[PDB]
C-alpha cells in the first residue's frame, strides 16, 4: 500500500525526520492562499500521486513539469489550477496518466547536492538493506544503469539493527563530509527505525538532499508498505484515499476480493492469482480480450459468489463471464448451487462460463445442467478459454 | 548449514506429522483430509487446550509437548498471520524436520526474523508461508493440495504459485506420467525453500525422471533457478525440464520509487528466455503442460 507524499512527510516529521513544513490544498484558489500562510522566500508545487517521476512528468493540460518552484505566490495559484484535475503522465504511470487532485505546497530550500537513498526489504539480502547513491536526483536510474558502481549496498541485521558503523559508513558513501557526515548518518538511524516500525517494504527519499545552509533533509518521500502488516497499522491504513484506484476495486475488497482491470469483454473470476493470471493467458491464446479477474484465493463463501457476479457484471463492458476455481475448501458441489442461486438472485443479460475441479466435481456440474440457466460448463483451462471467446459473438 | 536440512523436502509414509492450529477452521478440515489420504497425522496442538482428542488424536499445548509424546518429524501450521511467524520459530525450538506453513498473509518483518534464525541452523527445514505445501502422491499429504488428482508417477514439480500448481499435477496424471513430488513454495518473497532446493532434490532423486517448475512474473527466482540448471541440469545426465509462468499477458503494475529497477537491472521475455536458455521447454499455454512433458519424453524415448 502506497501513501501520498504529503501523509508520508507527516510520519517521518513525527518520527524526527526533518522536512519542508508544507500545506495540503484540495481547491486550485487556496493553493496561492496556503502559500501566504507559509510565507517563505522561494516555493515548490507539487502534485501527489502514488507514483514518482513527477518532475520529469507531463500534463494533459500540457504542462512540463509535474514539480515547479518560484518566489511569487501569485504564480503557484497560476500553476495550481492548470495541474488539479488534469492528469499526470509520469514514465511510471500508464500513458493514461492519474487525475491530480490536491498539491502540496512547501517551503522550498535551496539544494546545494543530490543524494539518493531508500531502505527496503529485499529477498536477495534476505532483510533490510540501506541502498543509496552520493548521484541521485530524477536521473538516478540512468546514474544507476550507466554507472553501476555508485550504487552503495548495505545490508542490516534485522536483529542487531542499525549499526552506527553502518549508518556513518552510508553518509561518507554519499559524500557527506565534515559535520553533516554525523548529521546524515543520524537522519539515516532514524530513517531505518521509521521503516521497521510502520512495516513498510520501501522508504525511499530522493533526492536524500544537502541544504548551503548545513541541513540534510529528505525532499521527497516515497513509502511502501506491507498490506499483511496492515491488522497492526491501522491509522497508517486509514490515511488511503482509496479514491484514486475505480471505486469498484475498493468495494470489491469489502468482501476480501482482490479485483484489477483489463480492457476487454470476458470477466473472469479465478480462485488464485497465479492461475488467475493464467486464465486471462489461456484467453489471450484463444484470440479473447479478458476484462478483469477476481481472485478469491482459497476461502469459498456464499456471500462472495453472490457479489462477485454483482461487480463483474456490474461493468457494462462485460459480454460473458468465466468461472474457474480449481482448489476451493468447501465442496465446491456448494458454490455449484452458489453459481446457480447467485445468477437467479440477480439475472444477468450475459452468457456464463463454469470449469470447476475438486472435491467430488461430478455431482457439482449436475446442479449447473439441470438448473435452467445460461451455464456452459468446461472441461480443462483450456476449454473454458475456447466457449468463453465463442460466446462474444 | 540450511542447505542440509534440503533432505527432509522429500516426505513418505513414515513421516509422522502433527498440525498446529488443530481445532481451527481450516486446520480441522485439511487434517481431516490428510487422515483420509492415508497421512500419519499423529495429533496437533492448540494453546490451551491440551489433552483434548480432536479427530481422534491428541491435542497438545506446545510442539515439543507434541513432538516428543508422538515421535512427530513433521509440523504443518494453519495459526492465523499475526502469530503464525511464532508458531514456526516453536517447531525450529522443537527441532522439527519440516515445518510446512500455509498460513498467508504473514508481515514480512516477521519473516525477515524467522528466516534470520533458520538460515543459522541446519535442523528445521520450512516450505512456505504461504504456499500449498509439498505431496508424495499416494504415500504422504502435507498441505491443502487435492489429493485425488495425484498419482505417484516420474515427474516432480515445484511451483511458485499456488491453484495453478494442481493443472501441472491433473495435466502429468492424465497422461501417464503421475507425479514423483510436487512442492509448493509459496508466494512470499521471504520463505524457507526456493526453486533450487527442489531442483536439488528432483536431480537427485531417481524417482524424478522429468521435471515441471510452475513460476510467474515478478522477482528473479526464474532466473536463479534458470541458472542452476545451466549448472547441474547439462550434459549427459540431462533430466527434462518443463516450465510454465502466468502473466505475460498481465499488464506493468503502477510504481512508486526508483528502488526497483535499481536492484533488478524481471517477467515474462526476461524468465521465459532466461529458462529456456537453461534448456528447458518452455509452454506458453496453461493447459499444455502434461501434453508438453510427455513427448519430451518421446522425443527422447524415455516413455
Ligand atoms: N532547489 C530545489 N530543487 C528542488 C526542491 N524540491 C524539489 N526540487 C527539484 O525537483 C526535482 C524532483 O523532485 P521530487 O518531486 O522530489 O522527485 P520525483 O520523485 O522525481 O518527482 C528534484 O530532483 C530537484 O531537482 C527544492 O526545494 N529546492
Ligand atoms: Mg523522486
Amino acid at each position: 500500500m502506497n501513501l501520498q507524499e504529503y501523509q508520508s512527510k507527516k510520519l517521518m516529521s513525527d518520527n524526527g525526520v526533518k522536512v519542508q513544513r508544507f500545506f495540503v490544498a484540495d481547491t486550485a484558489n487556496e493553493a496561492l492562499e496556503a502559500a501566504k500562510r507559509l510565507n517563505a522566500k522561494e516555493i515548490v508545487l507539487k502534485a501527489q500521486i502514488l507514483a514518482g517521476g513527477r518532475g520529469k512528468g507531463v500534463f494533459s493540460s500540457g504542462l512540463k513539469g509535474g514539480v515547479h518552484l518560484t518566489k511569487d505566490p501569485e504564480v503557484v495559484g497560476q500553476l495550481a489550477k492548470q495541474m488539479i484535475g488534469y492528469n499526470l503522465a509520469t514514465k511510471q504511470t500508464p500513458k493514461e496518466g492519474v487525475k491530480v487532485n490536491k498539491v502540496m505546497v512547501a517551503e522550498a530550500l535551496d539544494i546545494s547536492r543530490e543524494t539518493y537513498l531508500a531502505i527496503l526489504m529485499d529477498r536477495s539480502c534476505n532483510g533490510p538493506v540501506l541502498v543509496g547513491s552520493p548521484q541521485g536526483g530524477v536521473d538516478i536510474e540512468e546514474v544507476a544503469a550507466s554507472n553501476p558502481e555508485l550504487i552503495f549496498k548495505e545490508q542490516i541485521d534485522i536483529i542487531e539493527g542499525i549499526k552506527d558503523s553502518q549508518a556513518q559508513r552510508m553518509a561518507e558513501n554519499l559524500g557527506f563530509l565534515g559535520p553533516l557526515q554525523n548529521q546524515a548518518a543520524d537522519q539515516i538511524k532514524k530513517l531505518y527505525n521509521l521503516f521497521l516500525k510502520i512495516d513498510a517494504t520501501q522508504v525511499e527519499v530522493n533526492p536524500f538532499g544537502e541544504t548551503p545552509e548545513g541541513q540534510v533533509v529528505c525532499f521527497d518521500a516515497k513509502i511502501n508498505f506491507d498490506d499483511n502488516a496492515e491488522f497492526r497499522q491501522k491509522d497508517i491504513f486509514a490515511m488511503d484515499d482509496k479514491s484514486e484506484n475505480e471505486p469498484i476495486e475498493n468495494e470489491a475488497a469489502k468482501y476480501d476480493l482482490k479485483y484489477i482491470g483489463l480492457d476487454g469483454n470476458i470477466a473472469c473470476f479465478v480462485n488464485g492469482a497465479g492461475l488467475a493470471m493464467a486464465t486471462c493467458d489461456i484467453i489471450f491464446l484463444n484470440g479473447g480480450k479478458p476484462a478483469n479477474f477476481l481472485d478469491l484465493g482459497g476461502g469459498v463463501k456464499e456471500s462472495q459468489v453472490y457479489q462477485a457476479f454483482k461487480l463483474l457484471t456490474a461493468d457494462p463492458k462485460v459480454e460473458a463471464i468465466l468461472v474457474n476455481i480449481f482448489g476451493g475448501i468447501v465442496n465446491c458441489a456448494i458454490i455449484a448451487n452458489g453459481i446457480t442461486k447467485a445468477c437467479r438472485e440477480l439475472e444477468l443479460k450475459v452468457p456464463l462460463v463454469v470449469r470447476l475441479e475438486g472435491t467430488n466435481v461430478h455431482e457439482a456440474q449436475n446442479i449447473l445442467t439441470n438448473s435452467g440457466l445460461p451455464i456452459t460448463s468446461a472441461v480443462d483451462l483450456e476449454d473454458a478459454a475456447k466457449k468463453a471467446v465463442a460466446s462474444v459473438t | 548449514s540450511y542447505t542440509a536440512s534440503r533432505k527432509h523436502l522429500y516426505v513418505d509414509k513414515n513421516t509422522k506429522v502433527i498440525c498446529q492450529g488443530f481445532t481451527g477452521k481450516q486446520g480441522t478440515f485439511h487434517s481431516q483430509q490428510a487422515l483420509e489420504y492415508g497421512t500419519n497425522l499423529v495429533g496437533g496442538t492448540t494453546p490451551g487446550k491440551g489433552g483434548k482428542t480432536h479427530l481422534g488424536l491428541p491435542v497438545f499445548n506446545t510442539v515439543k509437548e507434541a513432538k516428543e509424546q508422538t515421535g512427530a518429524t513433521a509440523s504443518v501450521i494453519y495459526v492465523p498471520p499475526p502469530f503464525a511467524a511464532a508458531a514456526i520459530n516453536e517447531a525450529i525450538d522443537a527441532e522439527v524436520p519440516l515445518v510446512v506453513c500455509i498460513t498467508e498473509g504473514i508481515p514480512q518483518q516477521d519473516m525477515v526474523r524467522v528466516k534470520h534464525r533458520l538460515l543459522r541452523q541446519g535442523k528445521t527445514r520450512l516450505i512456505g508461508p504461504n504456499c500449498p505445501g509439498v505431496i508424495n502422491p499416494g504415500e504422504c499429504k502435507i498441505g491443502i493440495m487435492p489429493g485425488h488428482i495425484h498419482k505417484k508417477g516420474r515427474i516432480g514439480i515445484v511451483s511458485r504459485s499456488g491453484t495453478l500448481t494442481y493443472e501441472a499435477v491433473h495435466q502429468t496424471t492424465q497422461v501417464g506420467l503421475g507425479q514423483s513430488l510436487c512442492v509448493g513454495i509459496g508466494g512470499d518473497p521471504f520463505n524457507g525453500t526456493d526453486f533450487t532446493d527442489c531442483l536439488e532434490i528432483f536431480l537427485n532423486d531417481p524417482a524424478t525422471e522429468g521435471i515441471i517448475l510452475i513460476g510467474e512474473i515478478g522477482g528473479n527466482a526464474e532466473e536463479n533457478a534458470a541458472e542452476f540448471l545451466k549448472q547441474h541440469n547439462s550434459g549427459p545426465k540431462s533430466k527434462p525440464v518443463v516450465s510454465f509462468i502466468a502473466g505475460l499477458t498481465a499488464p506493468p503494475g503502477r510504481r512508486m520509487g526508483h528502488a526497483g529497477a535499481i536492484i533488478a537491472g524481471g517477467g515474462a521475455k526476461e524468465k521465459i528466455t532466461a529458462l529456456q536458455s537453461a534448456g528447458v521447454v518452455v509452454s506458453m499455454s496453461p493447459a499444455q503442460l502434461g501434453t508438453t512433458i510427455y513427448k519430451e519424453f518421446e522425443k527422447r524415448k524415455m516413455l
